[PDB]
């Protein structure tokens, strides 16, 4: 039995091998404590806004809208500690792993952020971090490797299978089965089994609420849309959760389009997958027409996750969202766009969500609409990448 | 059938316990895995736990992970897989063959459809790795609609709840990783096989003594494999030996 | 004449050719009207804080302080827009070219974060800006030098001289006086001729404002010593500024010291250098017995100025303030410390200040004082170098 | 003495202007500079205007920096300069003889040391290019004291308030960069010199029509140096066409 529904819909469930159940209930019983201790909710918000530099703030971008009916925000998670929106959850796992007299973490990492997110809130809270990252990932992203190292994590590489995020993932399943007395998986996006996908959006959701108090402070009324990227659903679950109640919100989700849909080369498995039973959920994947996971396509390395949240799944079937997919290119442009007229470097991965608004915008110039693009983080990291294909 | 049931029923009358070995289908390849599964047979298994090789076994450690490897390398799908449970089946009438599963290739073109596969071909159980008790009621339905066993691990961290569950709802045998098995038959479960470092003789006795009514070797006999790549005729003869001295700590 | 002091003592002034003085004249004067001016402080402190993300946070480093009396404080300026303080001032002086009617921006950068900062400035407040920058520099600054052109701004190589900051602040004064009629000369540093380095302090003072109001709110008292980086002195100062009347209040300006002091290759000229007269003012320099001016060298590129704010040498000069030096190990040290103990990469500019903080506690274990270290910068521009020591 | 106060009196005997070019010492060596600069007056100019090598001439251009490039590859310092000063002077007694100074090489050893180095050498002028009247007060001061007159620039931006410091505060000539210039006369300014863009003959008499004293020649002279730096021999020659024909102008 559980505390929480453990399913959205016909979504998700603890899919996990019977010996990590225990592991997954005591988590949940810790969490439903937690969220009901004010005591941890202070010293959450103490941490969010002494450490990581809470509330961030929310950018009206006039010149990018210039000489259309269109208002765009951006909420300005590039500036949050770490230059991305996982540090919220990240922070709120390991007071979660403390309250649970655990002294260890266990991440696993594909691009790199959420390694050095959970690397960094381990060292803050003395924790021995150890994290799981795929041999041709800890080849691709030297730089988040030695940032990770440099925060006292041991980096572990994994060359199983494709030697990817899933195969990271998967590592960290198997040391946690055994180790989770001491030693807490923090999970890096709002999926995987159980309660998860509810944590996570509950440590992310501080992104919905200073937005709606925000935009609200400073135009009066809700967006009439918020669009997040989605490469597990983290940022965009975080930003949706406080609009869900607010049916005249849209909520607009974006998955990697990358070479385009019909090229096969992608990630988007909500619209463009089949559900299957991966990673302890039941969500949509990217896998074969035999049943094997495959990898998920994307010039931002971010948006590697190939599958997505549970809760995304269940939000997109009854129709209280809506998901989209951006091509490489029109992010690389939204991304160009962005540095030339507003003097921000946008995340790759977030250049999905503002790419989606700048088509809202350009397609109809005179349609009058209030929008909010969640700018998960800072794209500083993506300098060259952008060089070498406009170089090439 | 009832394979399972007549297997442990021939095993008490000659008190003795039941040595199942486990391999991945198609590792090295297909033809080589054939060999190797009757040879298995030949050495004494009295009956068989195979897996088909799947993408991500986040429940299974290196060595086995390797077997996967190997196996896509040579190709292997389920489909094959199936086509050799079918083959084996044909070859041997009495013995039980059990799969490890992942819950996606099971879901992947419907649970039910999976089972009605399992049926055709042969198979006596199946345990889906990635599917604790609390989210079998799919699975182990469609099992039983199907005459399949849906077995399930009793691991070490279980609790009397636990106990009742697996005891209930599992059939063929429970995987067990004193008083467990007492319990266990208190409850009426399916026979325990112990499972987990059973790689040696003395390992297979023990298990039988602690009550158990036998034990699976998890990973030995993949181990032996992957030792012997460059020689298949050495691999068969190892393989033969090692089951056969395992086979004999059980009588 | 002037409207107010040109000089700190006998250190500032306005050494300039002739040609030069009406610009100077000019920007005092719309600058001291600036001041008074409600709209421009309103409309300053909107994007202060909804763009550039302020106020920023003062974090506790726990951790770091251990066992001893030491209580250490953060001003976390690494995690304002653009990563380093130079935003706020440049924010200001792009207002400053709109009121005087001024449509392009001129600026001279050598670690480059001045010219990113003037770049993004450019591009949000809709000016054409043109970035000088030391040949030497450019080939050493690939990453800032693309991130300028994407914010739209030209960069041109300056191969005269030494081909470095001193050189490129030549070449940006050659442009100016040609110029200054549509153009603003946006200086980067709390130095050059009156009335810049009035006019970086003014608009980095806000710095020291939250600080005092910050500690106030967690320590009930003001703290026993301030502690600022000093490459030209506008993150110092800005620290500093709103604390000069509280005598109680110690203010310590740290210099690189490089690789040693004794062994001539550092850049502290406050300390170790001898007042001359360059860049259109009287302060020390770092320059041969001959005259010539010479270059500042550091482990962190961005405490190139081989030079200081004329303030700094004054404040110096009655005792106000402490200037000391910091070498390239001890800042890497502290560098290395920070990402260790608190999960925070300090730029290697911001990490002299941390170092000497630390040898102020580690030297008087049992001391009891309230310590603030204003972290200028990020350092994750520093990684690959601190990698590559460490690697060697 | 009084240098310029006795040329400009014989110039107006005369009813010419006066013509001056200007050069980095040392630039590209100091034998080639000093019969440079010997060229330069038997070639007919009325005075000189040398420059000190500086490490950052902020108020220079493209032409004057590569100079400043050219001399100290040859390792040329301002006490060499001075040696080359004393040269000049001891070679000529009455040709005028002005520098034009960065800021740091006079306050380097002490403002005053350094024009009691001037009036020592033979100097008759010195103008630092980056102090503006403004802060001029120590450096004309100190001129004053060891008989060296300071020169200020007179900008095209200057204003009537302007134009009466560099009247009162300026000594034998004022570098200009019709109204002004009767503004200057009309202030008892020392004679105007135009400077900037004389780099013909033509421009020579246009400035003495203006009411000019004289012209300046700010790079003229620098570019044919940098433009025969492989022909010693040539280089003189050209020097002295160009000097000539500039001269001849101004009569
Ligand atoms: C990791 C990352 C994402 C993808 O994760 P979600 O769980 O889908 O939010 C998106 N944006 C940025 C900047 C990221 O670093
Ligand atoms: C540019 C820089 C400095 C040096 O400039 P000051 O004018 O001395 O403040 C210090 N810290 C950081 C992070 C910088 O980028
Ligand atoms: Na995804
Ligand atoms: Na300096």
């Amino acid at each position: 039995t559980t505390l929480l529904n453990p399913y959205f819909g016909e979504f998700g469930g603890m899919y996990v091998p019977q010996i990590l159940m225990p592991a997954l209930n005591q988590l949940e019983e810790a969490f439903v404590s937690a969220q009901k201790d004010p005591e941890f909710q202070a010293q959450f918000a103490d941490l969010l806004k002494n450490y990581a530099g809470r509330p961030t703030a929310l950018t009206k971008c006039q010149n990018i809208t210039a000489g259309t009916r269109t208002t765009l925000y951006l909420k300005r998670e590039d500036l949050l500690h770490g230059g991305a929106h996982k540090t919220n959850q990240v922070l709120g796992q390991a007071l979660l792993a403390k309250r649970m007299g655990k002294s260890e973490i266990i991440a696993e990492t594909g691009a790199g952020q959420h390694g050095v997110a959970s690397a960094l809130a381990s060292a803050l809270l003395g924790l021995k971090c150890r994290i799981y990252m795929g041999a041709k990932d800890v080849e691709r992203q030297s730089p988040n490797v030695f940032r990770m190292r440099l925060m006292g994590a041991e980096v572990i590489p994994v060359h199983s299978g494709s030697a990817t995020l899933k195969d990271a993932c998967n590592e960290a399943l198997r040391d946690w089965s055994g180790s989770y007395e001491t030693a807490h998986y923090m999970l890096g996006t709002a999926a995987g089994p159980h309660p998860y996908p509810t944590i996570v959006r509950e440590f992310q959701r501080m992104i919905g609420e200073e937005t709606k108090a925000q935009i609200l402070d400073k135009e009066g009324r809700l967006p009439d849309a918020v669009i997040a990227c989605v490469g597990g659903g983290s940022n965009a679950i975080g930003m949706f959760a406080d609009f869900i109640n607010d049916t005249s919100v849209g909520l607009i989700g974006v998955e990697p389009g990358g070479h385009g849909i019909e090229t096969g080369e992608h990630g988007a498995p909500l619209k463009h997958g089949r559900v299957g039973i991966y990673f302890g959920m039941k969500a949509p994947m990217m896998q074969t027409a035999d049943g094997q996971i495959e990898e998920s396509y994307s010039i931002s390395a971010g948006l590697d996750f190939p599958s997505v949240g549970p809760q995304h799944a269940y939000l997109n079937s009854i129709g209280r969202a809506d998901y989209v997919s951006i091509t490489d290119d029109e992010a690389l442009e939204a991304f160009k766009t962005l540095c030339r007229h507003e003097g921000i470097i946008p995340a790759l991965e977030s250049s999905h969500a503002l790419a989606h608004a700048l088509k809202m915008m350009r397609e109809q110039p005179e349609k009058e609409q209030l929008l909010v693009v969640n700018l998960s983080g800072r794209g500083d990291k993506d300098i060259f990448t952008v060089h070498d294909i406009l170089k090439a | 059938m009832e394979r399972y049931e007549n297997l442990f029923a021939q095993l008490n009358d000659r008190r003795e316990g039941a040595f199942v070995p486990f391999v991945t289908l198609g590792d090295p390849g297909i033809e080589q895995s054939l060999k190797i599964i009757d040879t298995l047979i030949d050495a004494g298994a009295d009956a068989l736990e195979l897996g088909v090789p799947f993408s991500d076994p986040l429940a299974d450690g290196p060595t086995i992970q390797n077997a996967n490897l190997r196996a896509f390398a040579a190709g292997v799908t389920p489909a094959q897989c199936f086509e050799m449970l079918a083959l084996i089946r044909e070859k041997h009438p009495t013995i039980p063959i059990g799969l490890l599963m992942y819950a996606n290739l099971v879901f992947n073109n419907g649970i039910d459809a999976f089972y009605a596969r399992c049926e055709q071909v042969g198979v006596d159980s199946v345990l889906v790795a990635d599917v604790p008790v609390e989210e079998s009621a799919p699975f182990r339905q469609a099992a039983l609609r199907h005459n399949i066993a849906p077995i399930f691990i009793c691991p070490p961290n279980a609790d009397d709840d636990l106990l009742r569950q697996v005891a209930s709802y599992g059939r063929g045998y429970t995987y067990l990783l004193h008083h467990l098995i007492e319990k266990l038959k208190e409850y009426h479960a399916a026979p325990a096989l112990q499972g987990f470092g059973i790689s040696s003789p003395e390992q297979v006795s023990a298990a039988v003594r602690a009550g158990a009514a036998g034990a699976i070797s998890g990973s030995a006999i993949v181990k032996i494999i992957e030792k012997n790549l460059a020689s298949p005729k050495q691999m068969l003869a190892e393989l033969r030996s090692f089951v056969s001295a395992m086979k004999a700590a059980s009588r």
